[PDB]
C-alpha cells in the first residue's frame, strides 16, 4: 500500500503529503482512528507532492502527521442483489444494522458516461401503470422526470407504488438515492417500505444532511452506480429515484466554496453545468437496459430562471406536479393534469389516438378550471346551459384519474390496480364522446378500468 | 331601470374581466423584473466580497 | 527541454520547464489525454487540459508536440461523428485526412469578402418566405427551452441535399441522447452522406465544449479555401459561454456581468466573424452560420443574448406562446429580421412572399382589440380570415422541408386570394393536394424551378391549373 | 538599438526584459514572428529591467526568450491626404491593397489633448433631416454627438443615415473608425462609399471583432489621430464617425485583468474615467480647426447604469438615446424623445417657435408616459376627458417621429424622406393645436411631411 | 439517554450563523453567498439532527427542537432561512400584517406546515 | 431623529434633576454648536458633560469617541450613584468608523461590505451601556438607517 | 479667515469619488461596496465639514458649499448619493418627471429639506 501523511487540516478539507507515489484524482484515502476509519477523497494536486482532499465524515479528532493509506482507486461500492432492501452509506457500508454485505462485484462511484454507439436511439414510451401519468405525463425509458412536490401530498406513496408497479409489471428493480435525507424521514421511509412489502423490490442509499458536504455530493452517484450495475450487467430496466437533486447541486457549491474556487453567477459552483451533466448523462437507455429516473427539484425563491433548476431543466424529459388543491379535494394520486407536461406527448411517439384524447381531456379540464370561479361562489345551477354538459364530463374525468393503489392496501383496504395505456384511452375517449353521460360521478371515484366504473354505478 | 342596471352589471363584468387579465400579465412581467434584479443583487454581493478578499 | 507536471486541478495544470514551447501549443500528457499551453510564465507553463484531468497528476511527463492546437480536416469526415479533438466517435474506423487546420485563426479582412448573392434555403415556408438567408450570412436562432430551435437547424441540413452544400452540426453542452437520435434521423433520410457532426456533450469537460465550435468552423474552412459552400450550426452558444465561464473562474480571471468574463463577447465575436462569403479573388466559397441561444423566460435583453445579437446578421425569435398554442415552427415575424434582405432571394419568391411580413405584424394587433368591438368593420374581418389562413400555411411539420418551387405556389394561393372561399379548417390538405395535382399533370413546378420568376404567361398559366383543381375538389 | 528578450507571455500581454536601456511608456516594440513580424506596445515598468507590453495582434506562436527590438518612438502612423479613400489598419498599414501609401508626414498615436484656451466656444446647430432629432435634440457643428442604443435598436443604421445626410453632399473632409463591430459592415460600407463616390474625400480605419483586444483598443486613436491632423495641419473642418466606441472601453477590461489591476464595479478597469477622458477630450473642436464627431455607444443588456455607457454621457453636447420599447412598438428611428437631450435646445440658439414647440411636445409625451401605468391595467375609457385628448395627440406625435430612411430603403421599401427643420416645427405645432384631430393615428407612420400625412388619410378612403 | 423527554429552544440560529461567519472570515476561510462559509448548512444540520426520538431499545426518550430564525422583510429565500427550512421537519411562519391586524400569535396557517402531522396528535384533537 | 433627541432633552433633561451626558459620535459639527448654544441659555450645560468626535474627525476618533462618552456616564452611575441620561447621536457612525479601517486591518469584508466582527464589536459597546444595581442610566441613542433599508446589518 | 463670505460649488462629488476609487485600487487599497474604498464617506465628510460659519471672534467669515450629485435612474440608495445626503445640512431633489412635465427648476418639495430653516431667511420671507 502507498502511504502518506497529513500536512494541514481546515474543517472539511485536508491536505496530505506523499513521498514515493501520488494518488490520482477522486482516489479514496483512509486515516486510522480508534473510533472508525475516516474516508477522504483527493480533489487536486497542489505541489511539493501534496494533494487536497474532502472528508466524507467529520474531522474533529485528526492530528497533523497521521498515517494515511491510499486505496489507489476511486471509492468503490458493492452492487447486485446484496444491496436490495438494505440502507447504504455513501461509502457502500450498511447502516440498517442487518449484518454485513456479501457482494461478489464492486464498481467505483466515479466513472465516465456511456459512449455514443452504446446508447439506444429510439423513443420507447414507459408505462408506470397509472392513468394520469401514462396519458398526460408519459415517461420515457432512460428519461429524467421532475417530481414537483414536497409536504403531505402523497409523494412517498406515489414513489412506493412506482417501484412496486415496475417490479410486478416488468422485469425491473428500483433504486432510491436520499440526497440530503432527513434522519427522521429516513427511518420512516425504511419503515413504510417494509410495511408495504416493497423493501425487497428496491435499493436504499441515504446521505443525510447530518453528513458533511463531500458526502451529500457523492451519495447521488453511489445509488447511480448501483443502478448502473443492474443495467450494465443484467439486461433489465431500472428506476433510479433522487430526492432532492438541488441538495446535490447545493452540496457542489458548498464544496466549491470550501476548496476556495471563484463562485460563478448567483454564487453557485463554476462547474455547475459539467457536475450536473456528469450525473445526468449517465442516466440513459442502453441497448442492454435502461435507467429511468424520477428526480425531485427544489426551485429557490420559486424561480425557474435560477441556474440550479435551469441547468437541471436541460436534462429533464417530463415533469409531474403534485397539487395540494387536488389532494385536499380527496383525489389520489394528485398530479395536476395541466401543470404536468412531457416530451413524449406527441403523435410521433405514442400515437394519433393517444394524442387527441389527452388534448381534448386537458381542454375540457381547462374549461372547467375557468368556470371554477362561478360554481365555487354562485353554483352549478347559476351557469350557462351549454357548458354544464361539458362541466359534468370534466368533474367525472378529474375523479376518474383517482386510482386504487397496491401500496395503499394496508391503509385503505381496497385492492390495488395496475392499468395499461390502451385501457385508459378507451375509458377517457368514451367519456368526452358522451356514452357514459348517464353514469353518476361518484362511481368513477377510486376505480380501475372504465369497465369497472360502470359496474360500480349499479353497485351503488 | 331594470334594463339599465341589468346592462350596468353586464358592462361592469366586461371592464373588470379585462382589468383582471391586464393585471395578471402585468404581475408576470414584474415577477421576471424582480428575479432579474434578485439574480443581479446576489451576483454583485458576491463579486464585492470575493473582490475584497482577493485584493487583500 | 520537454516538461513535467508540478501542479494540477480543475482541468488546469502547471508544468515545469518546456524551454522552447509557444503560446497555444498542443501538448501530450500520458494515457492519451492532451492540452493547450496557455500561460508561459517565467518559472513555469500553464495548460488547459482537453479531456479528463483525473488521468493526469503531479510527476507525470509532458512533451510539447511542436505544432499549434489543430483539428484533422478532410473530405473523409463527411458522414462521420467527431469529437472536439477530431477523434472518431461513431465507431466507423479511422479517419484519413488531407489537411490539418488550426482551431483558432483570425478571420478575413474587409476586401477579402464580397456581398452575398446566392441564397441558402432552410426549406421552411416562413423562414425562406419573409426572413431569407444568404450563403455567407450569420443568422441567430433564439428562443426559450423547447420551441423548435434545433428542429429548424436540422431541417436546414435536410434541405441541403442535392444543392452541393456541406453541413457541420456541432453539439455543444448537449446530451448524447439528442446527438445520437439526430445522427440516426439524418442517416435514415440520407442527408448524413454530406454532413459532419462535432460533439462536446454535457458529460465532456468544459475545455472540450469551449474547443468544439472552433474545431467545427476550422473543418468548415477546409472546404471554403478550396472553394465550396458550407453550413455550420452552433447548438448552442449559451452552453458554450458557461463552459468558458467555468474555465475563466477556475483560472482566477476576474468575473464580470453575470460572472461571465470580460472577453465573453470576443469569445463569440471572433468565432462568428470566420463565417462569411469570400470574394472571387480568394475563390467564391462561403461559410453560413446558424448559432443557437437559449433565453430564460424570453429575456433577450440579457448579457449573452445581446452580445450574440450584436455580432450576428439578424435573428429568428421563437416564442413558447405560439409553440404551445399549436403553431410550429413558432417563428415571430414581427420581431425576427435578416440584415442581408432580398439580395439573396429568388425573384418568384420576392414577388409573392414580400407582402406578408408586415401584414402578419398588423394582423396580430387587429386580433388583440377584436375582443372589444363586438361588431367590427367588414373589410377588416376579411383580413383576419386571410390572416388565419396564411398562418395555417406557414405552419408545417418537422423533417419535411419544401423546395422553393413548392413554397412559391403555397404563397401565391393565399396572397392572390384564391383560397378566400376555401374554409380555414381544411386549408393544410388543400395545399398538399394542389401541389400533387400540378406535379403530375401540368408540371408547372418544374417550370418555376428552372425559370425562377413568374412572367405574364406563366402567372396566368398557374391561374388556369388551380381553377381546374378548384372544380375537381369535393 | 535597444534589443531585449521575452521572459514570459500571458495571452494578449507579453513581459520583455531589456539588458541596457529601457523603453518609455507607449513605445512600439517589434518581434520577428514566423514569416510576418508582430507589433507590441509597452505599458508598465515592473522591475529588474522588465516591462509589461500589450500585443496588437495574436500572440499564438511566441516562444519564451525570443528577440525583440525597440523603435524608440510610439506607434506612428501615415497621416495626411495619402490615407483618404483607403482603409487603414491599427498600425497605420493599408489593408485595401492598391499599392503603398504616398505618406509624406508622420504623427504618433499617443499625444496630449488640446489644453484650455486652445478650445473655441461655438453653439450653432445643423439640420440632420431627421424629425425627432432636429426638433428635440439638434446636433451642434464642431460638437460631440452620442448615439446610445442596446443590441439591435438601429444605432449603426442611424449613423449610416447621418453620413448619408451630412457627409454625402458637402465639401468637407470625413473620417470613419470601425471599432470592434462587424467586418461585413466594413465591406458593405467600402462598396457603398466607392459607388456613391464619397470614398475620395473620406478616410477609413478598421479594427473589428476578429481583431484581438490590443487592436480594438488603439484603433479608436489612430482614426482620431488622422482626424486631428486635418484640423491642425490643413486647418480644415472634418467629420469623425465611430462605431462602436464602447468596444474600445470594453477592450480595456479584457487587458486590465492581465495588467494585474484590481477590478471595479461590474468587473471593469479601475481607471475607466481617465482612460476614456484621455481619448474623449482629444476629440474636440479647437481654434485651428473644427471636428464634428458622431460616435455610437453600445449599451450592454440595455443597462445605461452600466459604468461604460454611464461615464460617456459626460463627454457629449447632444445625445440621442435609442429605446428597445420604441423599436419593439414598430417605430423607427427608435428615438426616446424624453431621454434624448441636446445642449443647443435653448431660445438663444433655435429661436422661439423651435423651443416653444419642442418643450410642449415633451410636456404632452411626459403626461402620456405618466398615465401609461393606469391605462395598462384598466383602459382608455377611465381617464378623464381632459387627459383623453392629450393621450390621443401624444400617440400621433409619437408615431409622427417615425420616418423612412434612405439606407433602410431596401428594408422598408419606401423612399427615405429628408425633412428640413422648418417643416418639422410646422407639423408638430399643427398636431399639438388640434388641427389634425380628424386624421387617424395610422396615417402618421413612415410619412415625413404633414402634407404627406393627410395624403395617406385620403389614400385610405379610396 | 436516561429515557427522559427534553425540549430545547435555539433563540436564534440567525445570530448563531453570524457568530460562525465572524470566526470563518477572521480565520481567512473562503467566503460564499452573503460571506458565509460552505459548511454553514453542515453546521446547523449536525445540531438539529442531534434532536430526535430514540427507540424503546435505547431508552425511549427524545429531544424536541424549537429553532428560531429571523427573516429580513419576509426573506425566506435568504441563505440561512432557505437551508434551515430545508433541514427542519416543519415550519411556523409568522407575519407582521397579521400581528398589526390583531392576530395573536400572528401565525399564517396557509403556508405553515408540519410533515409529522396527525402522528403527533391525540384522537380527540 | 436628531430634532427628536433635541426635544427629548428639552422635555426630560431640562425639567427633571440629575446629570446627563451627550455624545456627538460622527455627526454634523454645526449641530454641536447649535446644541451648546441651547444648552448654555437653558442652563442645562452645568448639569451635563459633552463628548464630541464629528464627521471631520478621522476613523479612529469617530470609533472610540462613543467609549469616551460612555465611560463618563459609567462613572456617574457607579462612583457618584446619581441618575444619568446618556444621549448618543449617532451610534451608526461607531460601526461606520469600524468598516473604514477594517479593510486595512486585513479583515475580509462580510455581507454588504461591513466588518466581519460587526455583531461582537457593537455587542461589546452596547452591553456596556446599561443600568445596574449600583445605579441606572437612561440611554437614548439615535440610529441611522442606510437608504431607509432596515434589512441593512447596521 | 480674513472675514469674507464665500460660495464654493463642487461639480460634482459623484465624479470626485470615482477618481479616489481609481487612486485607491491602483495603490492596492482594497475595494468595498460598488468597488469604492473604505473612506469614501470620510473623503466627502472632511471636505464638506470645512464649509462653516466662524464666530464673530474669528471675523464672522462664512464659506457656503453647494455640492452636486449625479443619480443613476433616480437611485438614491447608491453608496455615494446616500453618503453625501447624510453629511449636508439638507438637500434639493430634481426629478425628470417634473423637468419633462414643464416645471423648471424641477424641484421636489417633498424630499427637499433645509436643516437651517427660516433661521437663514429675511423676516418678510
Ligand atoms: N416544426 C415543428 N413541427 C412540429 N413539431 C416540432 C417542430 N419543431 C419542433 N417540434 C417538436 O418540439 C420539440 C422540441 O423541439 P426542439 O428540441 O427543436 O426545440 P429546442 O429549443 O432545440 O429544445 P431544447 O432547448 O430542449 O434543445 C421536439 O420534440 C419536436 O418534436
Ligand atoms: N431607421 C430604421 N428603419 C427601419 N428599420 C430599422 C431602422 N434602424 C434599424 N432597423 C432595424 O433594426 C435592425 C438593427 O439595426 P442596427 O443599426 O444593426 O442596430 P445596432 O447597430 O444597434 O445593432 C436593422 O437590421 C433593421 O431591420
Ligand atoms: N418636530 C419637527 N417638526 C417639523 N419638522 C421637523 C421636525 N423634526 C424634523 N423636521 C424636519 O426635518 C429636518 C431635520 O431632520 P433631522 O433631525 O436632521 O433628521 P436626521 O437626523 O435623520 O437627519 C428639518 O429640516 C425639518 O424640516
Ligand atoms: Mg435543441
Ligand atoms: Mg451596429
Ligand atoms: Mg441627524
Amino acid at each position: 500500500m502507498n502511504k502518506g501523511t497529513i500536512t494541514q487540516i481546515i474543517s472539511a478539507v485536508v491536505d496530505i503529503a506523499f513521498k514515493d507515489e501520488l494518488p490520482a484524482i477522486y482516489n479514496a484515502l483512509k486515516v486510522k482512528l480508534e473510533d472508525k476509519e475516516l474516508v477522504l477523497e483527493v480533489e487536486q494536486h497542489l505541489g511539493n507532492n501534496v494533494v487536497r482532499t474532502v472528508a466524507m465524515d467529520s474531522t474533529d479528532g485528526l492530528k497533523r502527521g497521521m498515517e494515511v493509506i491510499d486505496t489507489g482507486k476511486p471509492i468503490t461500492i458493492p452492487v447486485g442483489k446484496a444491496v436490495l432492501g438494505r440502507i447504504l452509506n455513501v461509502l457502500g457500508e450498511p447502516v440498517d444494522n442487518q449484518g454485513p454485505l456479501n457482494a461478489e462485484t464492486f464498481l467505483p462511484i466515479h466513472r465516465e458516461a456511456p459512449e455514443f454507439d452504446d446508447l439506444e436511439t429510439e423513443t420507447e414510451i414507459f408505462e408506470t401503470g397509472i392513468k394520469v401519468i401514462d396519458l398526460l405525463a408519459p415517461y420515457i425509458k432512460g428519461g429524467k422526470i421532475g417530481l414537483f412536490g414536497g409536504a403531505g401530498v402523497g409523494k412517498t406513496v406515489l414513489i412506493m407504488e412506482l417501484i412496486n408497479n415496475i417490479a410486478k409489471g416488468h422485469g425491473g428493480i428500483s433504486v432510491f438515492a436520499g440526497v440530503g435525507e432527513r434522519t427522521r424521514e429516513g427511518r420512516d421511509l425504511y419503515g413504510e417500505m417494509t410495511e408495504s412489502g416493497v423493501i425487497t423490490k428496491t435499493a436504499l442509499v441515504y446521505g443525510q444532511m447530518n453528513e458533511p458536504p463531500g458526502a451529500r455530493l457523492r451519495v447521488a452517484l453511489t445509488g447511480l452506480t448501483v443502478a448502473e450495475n443492474f443495467r450494465d450487467k443484467d439486461g433489465q430496466d431500472v428506476l433510479l429515484f433522487i430526492d432532492n437533486i438541488f441538495r446535490f447541486t447545493q452540496a457542489g457549491s458548498e464544496v466549491s466554496a470550501l476548496l476556495g474556487r471563484i463562485p460563478s453567477a448567483v454564487g453557485y459552483q463554476p462547474n455547475l453545468a459539467t457536475e450536473m451533466g456528469a450525473l445526468q448523462e449517465r442516466i440513459t437507455s442502453t441497448k442492454s437496459g435502461s435507467i429511468t429516473s424520477v428526480q425531485a427539484v427544489y426551485v429557490p425563491a420559486d424561480d425557474l430562471t435560477d441556474p440550479a433548476p435551469a441547468t437541471t431543466f436541460s436534462h429533464l424529459d417530463a415533469t409531474t406536479v403534485l397539487s395540494r388543491n387536488i389532494a385536499s379535494l380527496g383525489i389520489y394520486p394528485a398530479v395536476d393534469p395541466l401543470d404536468s407536461t412531457s416530451k413524449a406527448l406527441s403523435e410521433d411517439v405514442v400515437g394519433k389516438e393517444h394524442y387527441e384524447v389527452a388534448r381534448k381531456v386537458q381542454e375540457v379540464l381547462q374549461r372547467y378550471k375557468e368556470l371554477q370561479d362561478i360554481i365555487a361562489i354562485l353554483g352549478m345551477d347559476e351557469l350557462s346551459d351549454e357548458d354544464k354538459l361539458t362541466v359534468s364530463r370534466a368533474r367525472k374525468i378529474e375523479r376518474f384519474f383517482s386510482q386504487p393503489f397496491s401500496v395503499a392496501e394496508q391503509f385503505t383496504g381496497m385492492e390495488g390496480k395496475y392499468v395499461p395505456v390502451k385501457e385508459t384511452i378507451r375509458g377517457f375517449r368514451e367519456i368526452l364522446e358522451g356514452k357514459h353521460d348517464d353514469i353518476p360521478e361518484q362511481a368513477f371515484l377510486y376505480v380501475g378500468t372504465i369497465e369497472e366504473a360502470v359496474a360500480k354505478s349499479k353497485d351503488l | 331601470i331594470l334594463n339599465n342596471t341589468a346592462s350596468e352589471h353586464s358592462a361592469r363584468k366586461n371592464s373588470m374581466s379585462s382589468a383582471t387579465d391586464n393585471a395578471d400579465e402585468m404581475i408576470k412581467t414584474l415577477n421576471i423584473k424582480y428575479n432579474r434584479n434578485r439574480q443581479s443583487a446576489i451576483t454583485q454581493e458576491i463579486t464585492e466580497i470575493v473582490g475584497g478578499a482577493s485584493a487583500l | 527541454t520537454s516538461g513535467t507536471v508540478l501542479e494540477v486541478g480543475d482541468g488546469i495544470a502547471r508544468i515545469f520547464g518546456l524551454s522552447n514551447v509557444m503560446s497555444g501549443e498542443l501538448l501530450e500528457f500520458p494515457h492519451g489525454v492532451m492540452g493547450m499551453a496557455l500561460n508561459l510564465e517565467e518559472d513555469n507553463v500553464g495548460a488547459v487540459i482537453l479531456g479528463n484531468a483525473s488521468l493526469i497528476k503531479e510527476g507525470d511527463e509532458v512533451r510539447a508536440t511542436g505544432k499549434v492546437v489543430s483539428v484533422p480536416a478532410g473530405e473523409d469526415l463527411l458522414g462521420r461523428v467527431i469529437n472536439a479533438l477530431g477523434d472518431p466517435i461513431d465507431g466507423k474506423g479511422e479517419i484519413h485526412v488531407d489537411k490539418y487546420m488550426p482551431i483558432e485563426r483570425k478571420a478575413s479582412g474587409i476586401i477579402a469578402r464580397q456581398p452575398v448573392s446566392e441564397p441558402l434555403q432552410t426549406g421552411i415556408k416562413s423562414i425562406d418566405g419573409m426572413v431569407p438567408i444568404g450563403r455567407g450570412q450569420r443568422e441567430l436562432i433564439i428562443g426559450d427551452r423547447q420551441t423548435g430551435k434545433t428542429a429548424i437547424a436540422i431541417d436546414t441540413i435536410i434541405n441541403q441535399k442535392g444543392q452541393d452544400v456541406k453541413c457541420i452540426y456541432v453539439a455543444i453542452g448537449q446530451k448524447r441522447s439528442t446527438v445520437a437520435q439526430i445522427y440516426k434521423k439524418l442517416s435514415d433520410l440520407g442527408c448524413m452522406d454530406y454532413t459532419i457532426i462535432v460533439a462536446a456533450t454535457a458529460s465532456e469537460a468544459a475545455p472540450l465544449q469551449y474547443m468544439a465550435p472552433y474545431s467545427g468552423v476550422a473543418i468548415g474552412e477546409y472546404f471554403m479555401e478550396k472553394g465550396e459552400h458550407v453550413l455550420i450550426i452552433y447548438d448552442d452558444l449559451s452552453k458554450h459561454a458557461v463552459a468558458y465561464r467555468e474555465m475563466s473562474l477556475l483560472l482566477r480571471r476576474p468575473p464580470g456581468r453575470e460572472a461571465y468574463p470580460g472577453d465573453v463577447f470576443y469569445l463569440h465575436s471572433r468565432l462568428l466573424e470566420r463565417a462569411a462569403k469570400l470574394s472571387d479573388e480568394l475563390g467564391g466559397g462561403s461559410i453560413t452560420a446558424l448559432p443557437i441561444i437559449e433565453t430564460q423566460a424570453g429575456d433577450v435583453s440579457a448579457y449573452i443574448p445581446t452580445n450574440v445579437i450584436s455580432i450576428t446578421d439578424g435573428q429568428i425569435f421563437l416564442e413558447s406562446q405560439l409553440f404551445n398554442s399549436g403553431f410550429r415552427p413558432a417563428i415571430n415575424a414581427g420581431i425576427s429580421v435578416s440584415r442581408v434582405g432580398g439580395a439573396a432571394q429568388i425573384k418568384a419568391m420576392k414577388q409573392v412572399a414580400s407582402k406578408v411580413k408586415l401584414e402578419l405584424a398588423q394582423y396580430t394587433e387587429l386580433l388583440t382589440f377584436a375582443q372589444f368591438g363586438s361588431d367590427l368593420d367588414k373589410a377588416t374581418k376579411a383580413q383576419l380570415e386571410r390572416g388565419h389562413r396564411i398562418m395555417e400555411i406557414l405552419k408545417q411539420p418537422q423533417y419535411h422541408p419544401f423546395a422553393v418551387e413548392r413554397q412559391v405556389v403555397s404563397f401565391y394561393i393565399v396572397i392572390n386570394g384564391h383560397l378566400d372561399d376555401i374554409e380555414v379548417s381544411k386549408v393544410r390538405r388543400f395545399e398538399k393536394e394542389l401541389l400533387d395535382y400540378l406535379k403530375a399533370n401540368t408540371n408547372i413546378l418544374t417550370e418555376i424551378a428552372d425559370k425562377k420568376a413568374l412572367d405574364k404567361d406563366l402567372e396566368e398559366k398557374l391561374k388556369e391549373s388551380i381553377a381546374n383543381f378548384k372544380k375537381s375538389f369535393n
